[PDB]
């Protein structure tokens, strides 16, 4: 009966894989070091398979065992090196996007005319809103308290901002000779990087 | 959209699960 539990490793390996295939077809970051690393999981899974069969046949060959250990080893090894990289997949994902969204505010923050501002903020508003949401399933996966707390302030500060960015551009663009409207275009400007920075380091933490 | 983490980490964890339990046998009764 010990084949029940080589089955259960067996079941696990399979359907470990097949989300491994899959994260690896589908990836737009670390494609082929994915690949690699599933391809790993799968040749050290298959050796498993053969070291917990014999295993299970001769439960106690200290030999077979210990041919079951060492490949259980290699094995969780290889879906460590693959969960890592899995990781890193996501926080690069989230790196790009982080990196529209502050291409974004730039481009609101200098829009020529009411016109193009108008664009640029539509233009923006969507990018900032997907942002978010990869930046919020981020933060319910930082362990650290202090990061994540770092990572909910500035995702705060970037939602807050982006709309009064808007408005201190469009008071510029309306009042081109006041002082005052450009340097206050310019503090939200501040605030707004701020909260990019705070995402860019809480991400990888 | 789940992240790649969250769609490896449950079936990470029954492997893990899995592989224990086979470590964890242990039956006397085998030896005859």
């Amino acid at each position: 009966k010990a084949h029940v539990l080589a089955a259960s490793v067996e079941q696990a390996t399979e359907n470990f894989l097949e989300k491994g295939d899959k994260i690896a077809k589908e990836s737009q970051f670390l494609k082929e070091e994915l690949v690699v690393a599933v391809e790993d999981v799968r040749k050290q899974g298959d050796l498993m398979k053969s070291a917990a069969g014999e295993f299970a046949d001769d439960p106690c060959s200290s030999v077979k065992r210990g041919n079951m250990v060492r490949a259980a080893r290699a094995l969780l090894s290889a879906v460590t090196r693959l969960l890592i990289l899995a990781d890193m997949a996501d926080v690069y994902k989230l790196l790009v996007q982080l990196k529209v969204v502050e291409d974004g505010i730039l481009k609101l923050r200098n829009a020529g005319n009411e016109q193009d501002l108008g664009i640029q903020y539509k233009a923006l508003k969507p990018e900032v809103d997907k942002l978010n949401i990869m930046a919020a399933k981020r933060q319910q996966e930082l362990k650290d308290v202090g990061n994540r707390d770092q990572m909910a302030a500035a995702r705060g500060i970037l939602q807050k901002n982006v709309p009064i960015l808007y408005t201190a551009s469009q008071a510029c663009l309306q009042h081109p000779d006041v002082a005052a409207y450009k340097a206050n275009r310019d503090l939200i400007y501040k605030q707004l990087q701020q909260a990019v920075t705070g995402i860019s380091n809480a991400a990888q933490a | 959209h789940p992240t790649n983490v969250q769609r490896l980490a449950e079936p990470s964890q029954m492997l893990k699960h899995a592989v224990v339990n086979l470590i964890n046998y242990q039956d006397d009764a085998e030896l005859a």
